[PDB]
């Protein structure tokens, strides 16, 4: 039993429905975000970034964790829609000023001690 | 007691001086390297040794509560002088 | 040469006009702005030097960063710095704006406003006294007295 | 015990009613405010002529830091690191080793002045009055790096301001 | 009593050595009050007091026209005041250094320096410690 | 009512920690050894968790 | 490798990169990006300047504390160069002026100064030198600018044999004199083009690509004596490029043909400006000259850089030139131009 | 014992103990523990399900009348299975008294919003959510209050680092403020201050 209480959803199906609703809202919002914030990206890039952000935690199997993730996504969408966010906040999702970090063993061995 | 290095850089009391190879000397170009002129080791070496007529002497650094904590120094070793661990002043007993 | 003399005199005149009429933004962040107000108070009367607060960035010449700059605030400070018409000057006032100060190791504080904007003068203290801020302002005036814009243009 | 600030009732006789009507129609209280501003116009202002005149300070004033010496010229600091331990901003960095003559002395004594809150805890913690906050407060710089003091800078400040620092200490050490 | 004020102004003009000194002190310091001379620096600064003024205006300094290397006829700042007169001028004591001289020490600066920021004499920070790790020096002779 | 989850607890996606400081870190769970300079034992009563030591280098300015 | 110059950290603002670079001409269009890329990873940057220090202020937030040092230099004084390169292991030369001043001509800025810099750097012990040239540098070019470029690169190669020479083609960016220059022409009314721009081919390159290529050439041990050509991915006819520029800015495009002599006469008139000229005869010559094809030289792709097309970065330069009515238009609205490729 | 030691008021201590017994008797369904400290402060430990009934009773009862919410905050104790401790500080003007109500929760269990009981609670709950990540059910408008827009993590948690994971700076190439992983010129220096000799025998724990 494990005697746990929910936040919103009882099982993973309701959680998936909430995830789909949040994804629909973000997908609808992306073009307006590109227009209002005067972004130099395309709408396709924004929608790809939204999809990548959703896929970053596609491995979650706890409905409570999914519920909290959806709540946080709604918070971020509310920040974006009301323009509380600025252009810098929107563009932090893309990491434009960070040099790529190599992932193979040899490059890591060459640069430093970090594993 | 500042002495110059082969590159002309002044040597600090701690002894730090940039090497010829080192690139950090560029920070002093069109500017100066701050060095204190009063080497405390040479100044404390100049003080005369006090002669007292007891085996134990007390030092507080002078000025009462304006000096250092008061400590007591043993003066039994005839071939040496007692040194204050705070001030550096030296004391001894009259020999010869 | 005649041209060198003319440009030197014109540079002197323009520099005098700029430094004698210094209008800072009405802008403060934290504790240090109280000392800024005390510098505007009768005892020191910064207005007697020609220094007048103006609210709009388009009508301001100097920005005094007086208080802690947090991560939430940095884009706004940068934005009102960008909207100042040139020439413009930045004065960093207090430990917090200088290098972070008491909050240097916090997760939400910019470690010095000079990561966000270029700074002309740094005023030390937590907070600096109104007299110290007056000294820094007069130092900025003396720095403006030293620029050579027309002479350098003529030497090109 | 309490009092009311706005719990009064105006008089309703003809005399006071006409008084209030004359106040409304002839602007008496506004004239009074104008009179107060006029009175202030003819007073001597409180402004001083800086930098030729300075604001008053006290011997306890906390300014730019300095390192002090004994009358013989030997340094007072003995690298106990109490000031480093107590500093609420972690603005002091110290390294030490035995000197060539065996003395306990520092090799690094750095104060980040853009980290310092100028609380004066370091000079309270010092047991030999080696580190003090001196009376100077006019030391603004044009670059950030000029406010990162090392040991040479602090010793130079001590040698530069000792004549005033010693007199200031003489005037307050009986309160400490 | 208006004539008294006007005469006070004329004696303010006369007490600065005439019109030339009056205009010099009006354009250098923006003030033409006449005080009593307390003393003079070795750098040329002069110090005055007038106890009839209110607290804060009862002491002042007329800065010198030439300090160590720069012309200070117009460019003056509070950092040109030496420490003893600094203590007197900020009202941290009642006794001027003339009547109450400071203690003489061999290490105290004999020449005061003002704020040197922005000049070639500006302070540049550096690490004062020596090298931590010493590298191995390979031999200078061949091996075969 | 209750929902009766049957998974394993995993809050990593909610803590905001970057991916690098989750997968490449190794924490140590231990009771600290007594400081051999003192006889007191009051610092060896609890368990401690600390992360693996990473690189430290000298600052070009101020060292 | 001199222990103090061994890289440390994760390559951020407070790291050590092992690079000590002197960047001549760091107060220009390319210099700001080069200094920013060097300061991002914790390099010690030395900035020689001749201008008023007010004009070097924007370079200050580019480095950590102590990592950017400003020093005065004179282009015609050898000891200034010696003083500003005494301690560097890399020297990057970005000095150059589009127009000829009374005190400095094209030969002064593209031959004499680069040669003096190269000779002093070789004498001082600098091990890496980066020199910037033009893709169209030709000894018999109709432009004195490009002839001086060719002479200067020859002399620099003579003085510093192991130098790396980079030849870009019409760099475009926010502060560029390329895209911005075309935008400026709208105020007059029409856009005067020689032969209507139908016989000119351009291969512009993004500024960030050039800066990254320079940074990579510093870190590449194989690029010691190499010579690179930095060009964009597409080639455009001048007419199509200007039409696209005007379309992105949403301005009416009115191209009319102007004969070469008439244009030259117009260029001469503008040149008399004591300030920065709006255009010059040399600028008109270089604008209406096709970009050379040099397939025997290594390019951006040989330093790990994928060149950025103009169609992805034009909006960030041309949104400033729009009216309020078109300010919010997005990037994928203006239908990219036709490229004459192969 | 006279000059340097703080005086203790016995009469107040007796009154608070009696009122704690009173409250525990009236609400046995939720009260798990009642405590009175030696410096005269009363604490009530409740089950999370009793947040609303207990607060409502303490606000509306004639013998209670704690009509003001002085403070609401959280404390993080990682060694506990329920990580977070929720503390309500209430003040009674009618009887000139103060009371403290405590409960507990973990990362995934919401707590009922107390906004209906107290208007003042709306901001406090937002701060608890922002700093600790505790979710409050039925909040009128729950969102970040103190942290920067888009900030990730909850900084008041013991596990969160003091300096965070990212910093801000202005970048000239993109012409905006950018966020990057924290790098420090001088690392914060950790001090080990605790004495190896025990200070307070009255608080000694059994040796397990
Ligand atoms: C690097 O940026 C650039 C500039 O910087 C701002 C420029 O001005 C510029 C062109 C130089 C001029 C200053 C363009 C702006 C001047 C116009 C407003 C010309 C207006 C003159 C006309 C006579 C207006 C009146 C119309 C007549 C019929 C009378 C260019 C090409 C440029 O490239
Ligand atoms: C025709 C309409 C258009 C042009 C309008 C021009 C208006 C007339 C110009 C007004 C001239 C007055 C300015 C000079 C007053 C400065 C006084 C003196 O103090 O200046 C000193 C020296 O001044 C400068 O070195 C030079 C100033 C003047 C430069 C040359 C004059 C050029 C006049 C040419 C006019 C033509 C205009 C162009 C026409 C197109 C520096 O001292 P300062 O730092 O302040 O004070 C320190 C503060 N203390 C005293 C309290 C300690
Ligand atoms: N921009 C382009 O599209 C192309 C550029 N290049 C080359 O790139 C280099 C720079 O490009 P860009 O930055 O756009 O040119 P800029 O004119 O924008 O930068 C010029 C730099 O050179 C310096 N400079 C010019 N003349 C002198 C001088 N006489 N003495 C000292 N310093 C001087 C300027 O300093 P100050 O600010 O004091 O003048 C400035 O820092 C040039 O060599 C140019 O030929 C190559 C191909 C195309
Ligand atoms: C009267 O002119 C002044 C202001 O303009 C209204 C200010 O805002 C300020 C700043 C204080 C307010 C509350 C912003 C000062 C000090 C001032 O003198
Ligand atoms: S520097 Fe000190 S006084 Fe100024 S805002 Fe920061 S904490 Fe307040
Ligand atoms: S005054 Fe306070 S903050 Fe400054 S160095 Fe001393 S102890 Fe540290
Ligand atoms: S300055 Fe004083 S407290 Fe600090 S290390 Fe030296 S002796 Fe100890
Ligand atoms: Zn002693």
């Amino acid at each position: 039993g494990t005697s746990v209480k929910p936040i919103f959803s009882r099982d993973m199906n309701e959680a998936k429905r909430r995830v789909r609703e949040l994804y629909r809202a973000w997908y609808r919002e992306v073009p307006n975000t590109v227009h209002l914030f005067q972004l130099d990206i395309s709408v396709k890039q924004g929608r790809d970034k939204v999809r990548e952000m959703f896929m970053k935690n596609a491995h979650v199997t706890d409905p409570r964790v999914v519920d909290l993730l959806v709540i946080k996504g709604k918070m971020e969408l509310e920040e974006t829609i009301n323009v509380w966010k600025q252009r810098t906040h929107i563009m932090r999702f893309f990491h434009e000023t960070e040099a790529p970090r190599p992932t193979d063993f040899l490059s890591k061995f060459y640069v430093g001690h970090d594993p | 007691g500042v002495r110059t290095s082969p590159t002309g850089e002044k040597v600090t009391h701690t002894g730090q001086a940039y090497d010829d190879g080192d690139y950090r000397r560029v920070r002093f170009s069109d500017r100066q390297k701050e060095v204190n002129e009063n080497f405390a080791i040479d100044l404390i070496a100049e003080q005369p040794v006090s002669e007292v007529g007891s085996r134990v002497i007390s030092c507080d650094g002078g000025g009462g509560a304006l000096g250092h904590p008061r400590v007591y120094i043993n003066l039994d070793k005839e071939t040496k002088t007692g040194t204050c661990g705070y001030c550096g002043l030296q004391f001894r007993q009259p020999h010869h | 040469s005649r041209g060198e003399y003319v440009v030197a005199k014109l540079d002197d005149l323009v520099n005098w006009a700029r430094r004698s009429s210094l209008w800072p933004m009405t802008f403060g962040l934290a504790c240090c702005a109280v000392e800024m107000m005390h510098m505007a108070a009768p005892r020191y009367d910064m207005d007697r030097f020609g220094v007048v607060f103006r609210a709009s960035p388009r009508q301001s010449d100097v920005m005094i960063v007086a208080g802690t700059l947090t991560n939430k605030m940095a884009p706004a400070l940068r934005k009102v710095y960008d909207q100042m018409p040139e020439p413009r000057y930045v004065v960093s006032m207090g430990s917090c704006a200088n290098g972070g100060g008491y909050y240097h190791y916090s997760y939400s504080v910019v470690r010095g406003c000079d990561r966000i904007v270029p700074v002309d003068i740094y005023v030390p203290g937590c907070p600096p006294t109104a007299e110290a801020l007056l000294y820094g302002i007069l130092q900025l005036q003396r720095k403006i007295k030293r620029e050579k814009r027309l002479r350098i243009w003529y030497r090109r | 015990t309490y009092k009311f600030v706005n719990m009064r009732e105006p008089s309703m006789d003809m005399k006071s009613v006409t008084d209030r009507a004359a106040q409304t129609l002839l602007w008496t209280e506004l004239v009074r405010g104008l009179g107060m501003t006029l009175s202030y116009l003819f007073r001597e202002p409180a402004t001083i002529n800086y930098p030729f005149e300075k604001g008053p300070l006290s011997p306890r004033f906390r300014g730019e830091h300095a390192l002090r010496r004994y009358p013989s010229g030997e340094e007072r600091c003995i690298a106990c690191k109490l000031c480093e331990a107590v500093c609420p901003a972690q603005a002091i960095t110290i390294e030490a080793e035995p000197r060539a003559d065996g003395s306990r002395r520092t090799t690094r004594y750095d104060i980040d002045m853009t980290k310092c809150i100028y609380c004066g805890f370091c000079q309270e913690a010092c047991p030999v009055d080696a580190i003090v906050e001196g009376p100077n407060f006019e030391f603004s710089t044009e670059t950030h790096e000029e406010l990162l003091y090392n040991k040479e800078k602090l010793l130079n400040n001590g040698d530069k301001w000792e004549a005033e620092i010693a007199a200031n200490i003489q005037a307050d050490y009986l309160y400490r | 009593e208006l004539v008294q004020v006007l005469r006070r102004g004329l004696q303010q003009v006369s007490g600065h050595g005439g019109l030339r000194g009056y205009l010099r002190v009006l354009f250098r310091a923006n003030d033409v009050r006449v005080g009593t001379l307390v003393g003079e620096d070795k750098y040329g600064n002069k110090y005055y007091e007038d106890n009839k003024q209110f607290f804060g205006r009862h002491r002042w300094v007329i800065y010198t026209t030439e300090m160590n290397g720069r012309d200070t006829f117009w460019d003056v700042d509070g950092s040109m005041v030496p420490p003893e007169w600094h203590r007197w001028l900020h009202c941290m004591t009642d006794d001027p250094p003339t009547t109450k001289p400071p203690t003489a020490r061999k290490y105290i600066w004999t020449n005061h320096k003002f704020n040197v920021s922005g000049t070639p004499q500006q302070y540049v920070p550096y690490s004062t410690t020596r090298k931590k790790i010493q590298e191995w020096v390979p031999p200078s002779t061949p091996y075969k | 009512q209750l929902i009766a989850v049957d998974e394993k607890l995993d809050i990593t996606t909610l803590t905001g920690v970057p991916e690098e400081h989750i997968k490449t870190r190794k924490v140590r769970i231990f009771v600290p050894a007594r400081n051999n300079m003192q006889s007191g034992v009051n610092n060896t009563k609890k368990w401690k968790m600390e992360f693996d030591t990473r690189e430290r280098w000298e600052n070009p300015l101020m060292g | 490798l001199h222990h103090a110059l061994i890289p440390h950290g994760k390559g951020g603002r407070s790291s050590v990169s092992g690079i000590v670079a002197t960047v001549f001409g760091a107060t220009g269009f390319l210099g700001r990006y080069v200094v920013n890329h060097l300061g991002r990873m914790g390099s010690q940057v030395i900035v020689p300047y001749r201008c008023e220090p007010y004009d070097t202020m924007h370079l200050r937030p580019m480095g950590d504390l102590g990592q950017i040092i400003f020093m005065e230099w004179n282009g015609k004084d050898k000891d200034s160069i010696r003083k500003v390169v005494e301690h560097s292991n890399v020297v990057i030369n970005l000095v150059g002026r589009e127009w000829e001043t009374k005190n400095f001509d094209f030969e002064d800025v593209f031959v004499k100064i680069p040669h003096a810099i190269a000779q002093v750097s070789k004498e001082a012990g600098v091990e890496k030198l980066i020199h910037i040239s033009h893709l169209n540098a030709d000894i018999k070019s109709p432009s004195r600018y490009l002839r001086s470029k060719a002479v200067g690169e020859k002399e620099v190669r003579a003085a510093f044999p192991e130098a790396t020479i980079i030849k870009p083609s019409d760099i475009f960016g926010r502060e560029d004199r390329f895209l911005n220059y075309f935008a400026s022409m709208r105020w007059f009314g029409g856009v005067p083009l020689i032969s209507l721009g139908k016989e000119t081919v351009k291969q512009p390159v993004y500024i960030v690509d050039v800066s990254k290529g320079i940074i990579n050439a510093i870190k590449d041990p194989d690029a010691k004596g190499k010579t690179f050509a930095f060009v964009g991915p597409n080639r455009y006819l001048l007419f199509d490029l200007v039409q696209y520029i005007f379309a992105v800015a949403y301005r009416p495009f009115l191209p009319y043909p102007l004969p070469h002599f008439a244009y030259r006469w117009v260029g001469r008139l503008f040149e008399v400006s004591p300030f920065e000229p709006w255009t010059t005869r040399d600028k008109v010559e270089r604008v209406h000259m096709s970009d050379m094809t040099l397939p025997h030289l290594p390019g951006l792709e040989d330093l790990g850089i994928q060149a950025t097309p103009l169609e992805l970065k034009a909006i960030e330069v041309l949104r400033r030139h729009r009216t309020y009515r078109w300010l919010t238009s997005e990037m994928e609205d203006v239908k990219p131009a036709k490229t004459v490729n192969i | 014992t006279r000059p340097t030691i703080r005086p203790r008021n016995d009469v107040v201590h007796k009154q608070l103990s009696a009122f704690g017994q009173y409250v525990a008797e009236i609400l046995p369904k939720y009260v798990q523990q009642v405590q009175v400290s030696c410096f005269n402060e009363l604490e009530i430990f409740i089950h999370p399900d009793g947040v609303i009934p207990v607060l409502t009773f303490l606000r509306d009862h004639t013998n209670a009348q704690f009509k003001s919410l002085a403070d609401l905050t959280a404390v993080d104790v990682p060694t506990r299975q329920n990580r977070f401790e929720i503390v309500y500080n209430l003040l009674s003007l009618r009887f000139n008294s103060r009371i403290r109500v405590k409960t507990y929760t973990d990362e995934l269990t919401p707590i009922e919003s107390s906004v209906t009981v107290y208007k003042a609670a709306n901001w406090y709950e937002r701060e608890i959510w922002d700093m600790f990540g505790v979710f409050f059910a039925n909040h009128p408008d729950l969102r970040r209050i103190l942290t920067d827009y888009g900030f990730e993590g909850h900084p008041f948690r013991k596990d969160f680092p003091l300096s965070g994971y990212v910093e801000l700076r202005y970048d000239d190439e993109v012409k905006r403020v950018v966020a990057e992983p924290v790098e420090l010129a001088q690392e914060f220096r950790k001090f080990d201050l605790n004495s190896p000799w025990e200070a307070f025998p009255a608080y000694r724990q059994p040796p397990e």
